[PDB]
């Protein structure tokens, strides 16, 4: 029969009947390229730290979404607050610079 | 000079440090544990073994009747079977056809095997912790002695006085109750003496293998002898010790965490890699040489020529140097980034030397101390080729050890851009708020 | 028939109960503890005793010099004193005036008294609890046996099987470390082996009274021999064991709470009156008689003729009764208010019998279970005259035992009066609210 045992950096000991126990340790030889492109970096760290990599990527995406939404919300609110004073005043100078900084 | 530090509770992995006595050149110190033994205190509760059923000759009373009496024998059984007409080789034993009684007797004894084939039930309490420590320092060869890991009892090892602190973890693989059979130890909540059930582990219990008071709890029941036959038939629950020996399960030797190795003389758990061990060693004053009497090393430049973050000493580095008074000079890396294989090197007036190291960092950056001087080594390390190895890791892996320079760059870009987005939005909001204020005023 | 109950952990005070088996007359049961022993598990750490300074003959090298060597003798001291000119009965020992040398040696060994007069340092762990129980039931005379207070191990006491639950309190007077000297036990936190200080308890430590490895820590300093005298003078710190003998203080035997008595073979604490002890006793089936076969009592009238709530059986009561078959009848009081002295009485067709009881209540009220029946006894008890007595109280005092009828009357008057006055105020407020309502409507 064929039996597969998971070995980590902590090590694993197996004893085959009447033989002295043998100890083996797994090295950090996971597949990937930590110096390559983002997909190769993610592959390397996923193979080395599956759960940690999943949590990290999900946290980064959540942070990016929350930050981009907040940034866009603040910028759009800024545009509304900056331009509203002039919408209620059709006969206004409306300097060209206003259309460049607040838009 | 007393050197105090904390070393990990690892066996076969040497602890290296430099004893720096003000005014004297550093003395290299290396402390390695040969074995660590947790020796608990045990009290023998009772001994269990396979029972033997002793059956004395039945009393065949012809033309009459007899009565059974109680006796101080374990699980003693006595019953009078009336109406027997036994036959022997010489014919009918009794004259009367039915007025005859056979009194059968039986009791339980320890079998002959009980002297050798028996299980000892022990109560286990916190005991003591001992270790065999291998120490070398300076030019003194390796010396070792048995020491007590309690932080109090000092040990004299090669003129050096060693005090090994208590283990930071009080963990022990033995429960309050263990069963020792042969060379194997089992964590088994054995029944209290006098409570063992028939056909179970404790069916037969004896305070010691040579005691004269035996507890036996088996359904020993005398059956009626077959018609015309002089014999003492009986039924009994099969030995619960034999049953146990079938269903023992996995011994503690095969399930103890942290790789503990269980020994019986005395009962102990060896090489348990739990916690860390504080240490204090008083190095003899004669082992130190004044600073002005040792070589001065300068112009150090460290180049990593090859590196792989394997568990072995996969790293190789070359250090160029200039010095004077050519002679031996210790080498040490105080940080955990890299473990140096060599303990000392021979330095000429000028040249270079090489050393090997083991590191878990993909971009190791560690300080190397060359006696009175130090240099910073930096480089890149390749992944190891072997998936599985038969030796423990020499280095220690840190949280940031695996993060490459590229990963750091991406993290920096992520955080910087995200923060800049929020910062820019807030600045724009503040600017427009001020403009509106100036509009009103 | 198994009877289970909880009895107080008191020595010399019997526990009385009626074993009520459905369909059979009650069987009186009396369980009394003769002694209770807490026997902890101990590990001998080392033996301390007064040291002896062994001083081998000095080596007087005339016209030359010698060098001391290191030896494993405990606290070994060796010093070379140059310029000695010793004289003996024969005159000048050496020729040369200043070129001769005396080597002095001294080492510490256990004194002869250490065989008998020594202190044993023990580490104490939770062990076992044992007791001697005296039991009588029905017409069976008093029987006793030594039992283990485990709650599982049964003991056969006169055909009855007794199981005693573990003590409700795990309290033990012994600390984690104790020192046994002579007949006394001290809760002394002795220093670990190898760390004893000169002039203190642990100055000399030995793993056993016969161990060949003796630890000795005394400031043994060899002094220069006096001019012209061949001798090996030395200074040493007085033994710390003798100093401890002077300052050892009060032993555990004299300060242990709960009146524990300390014994050494094995080390144990006796008669510690802590908590309560569960009990389970199986009364043999033969001890029970069918109800129809025993006397039936009726028209029971209990009169308290005299009562004093003294520690002894100061109460006397008379019970009038009528009974058929004029047989024997167990007497018991299941309420804790009073403990009955008599276990049973002899009944006639009609008459009265007297019994004695001890109660702490100033107005006792208790149910007296005359076999298969019951009578309520009530009375008034006077205070005892003796201020101090040399015997323990036979009864149990309760929170309300001392509250007299007058005290209850005053408590009821104060509580009721204040409550009624409060209710009067609330009622008046509600009534006036209704009066105002009717004023508007
Ligand atoms: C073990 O792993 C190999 C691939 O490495 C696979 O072919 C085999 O089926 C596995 N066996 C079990 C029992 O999982
Ligand atoms: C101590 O270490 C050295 C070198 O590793 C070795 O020669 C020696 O045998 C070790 N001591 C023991 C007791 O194993
Ligand atoms: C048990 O009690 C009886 C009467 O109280 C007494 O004579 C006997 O000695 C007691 N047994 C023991 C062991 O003290």
């Amino acid at each position: 029969t064929t039996v597969n045992f998971t070995v980590t950096g902590e090590g694993l000991e197996y004893t085959w009947g009447n033989h002295p126990p043998k100890r083996v340790w797994a090295q950090e030889s996971g597949e990937g390229n930590p110096h390559g492109w983002p997909h190769e970096v993610v592959v390397y760290y996923y193979n080395r730290y599956p759960l940690t990599t999943i949590i990290g990527l999900c946290t980064c995406v959540a942070i990016i979404m929350v930050s981009c939404v907040t940034s866009v919300w603040l910028l759009c609110r800024t545009r509304n607050l900056c331009i509203t004073p002039y919408k209620l005043a059709p006969n206004a100078q409306v300097p060209i610079l206003l259309a460049l900084l607040c838009c | 000079y007393e050197h105090t530090a904390v070393m990990p509770n690892k066996v076969g992995i040497p602890y290296k440090a430099l004893v720096e006595r003000p005014g004297y050149a550093p003395v290299h110190l290396q402390i390695q544990l040969v074995n660590t033994r947790i020796i608990p205190s045990t009290n023998l509760e009772y001994i269990t073994c396979k029972y033997k059923t002793k059956v004395p000759s039945p009393v065949v009373k012809c033309c009459g009747a007899t009565q059974c009496t109680s006796k101080p024998h374990p699980d003693y059984q006595c019953q009078v079977f009336s109406g027997v007409y036994p036959f022997m080789y010489g014919g009918a034993y009794c004259f009367c056809d039915t007025e005859n009684t056979q009194m059968s007797e039986a009791y339980v004894e320890r079998s002959e095997e009980c002297s050798i084939d028996h299980a000892k039930a022990y109560k286990v309490h916190t005991g003591t912790v001992q270790a065999m420590v291998n120490i070398t320092y300076g030019s003194v060869s390796w010396r070792s002695a048995d020491v007590y890991v309690n932080g109090e009892t000092p040990a004299k090892i090669g003129d050096a006085k060693l005090i090994i602190g208590p283990l930071s973890s009080a963990w022990s693989p033995f429960d309050n109750k263990v069963v020792v059979y042969g060379h194997e130890v089992y964590n088994y909540d054995f029944p209290e003496y006098g409570t063992g059930k028939a056909g179970s582990f404790g069916d037969l219990q004896s305070r010691t293998s040579t005691s004269n008071d035996l507890y036996a709890n088996t359904n020993l029941k005398l059956q009626r002898p077959q018609a015309g036959i002089v014999h003492t038939p009986f039924t009994q629950v099969p030995s619960g010790f034999e049953r146990w020996k079938k269903d023992k399960g996995a011994p503690l030797n095969d399930v103890a965490p942290f790789g503990c190795s269980i020994a019986l003389e005395p009962l102990r758990a060896e090489n348990c890699a739990v916690g860390s061990i504080p240490i204090s060693i008083d190095i003899p004053d004669a082992a130190f040489t004044r600073i002005s009497e040792t070589p001065t090393v300068s112009d150090l430049e460290c180049k990593i020529t090859e590196c792989t973050y394997a568990f072995d000493f996969g790293g190789i580095a070359t250090v160029a140097y200039k010095s004077s008074k050519a002679g031996n000079c210790p080498i040490h890396s105080p940080s955990g980034v890299a473990v140096i294989k060599e303990n000392d090197v021979t330095l000429a007036e000028s040249g270079s030397f090489t050393f090997h190291f083991s590191t878990a960092n993909i971009h190791p950056a560690f300080k190397l101390q060359v006696c009175t001087s130090a240099v910073t080594c930096k480089g890149d390390c390749k992944p190891p080729k072997d998936h599985i190895v038969d030796y423990a890791a020499q280095h220690t892996e840190s949280f940031t050890s695996a993060i490459s320079a590229t990963a750091w760059s991406w993290i920096k870009v992520l955080v910087g851009g995200t923060s800049a987005f929020i910062v820019l939005g807030l600045i724009a909001t503040a600017v427009v708020a001020l403009v509106l204020f100036f509009h009103r005023h």
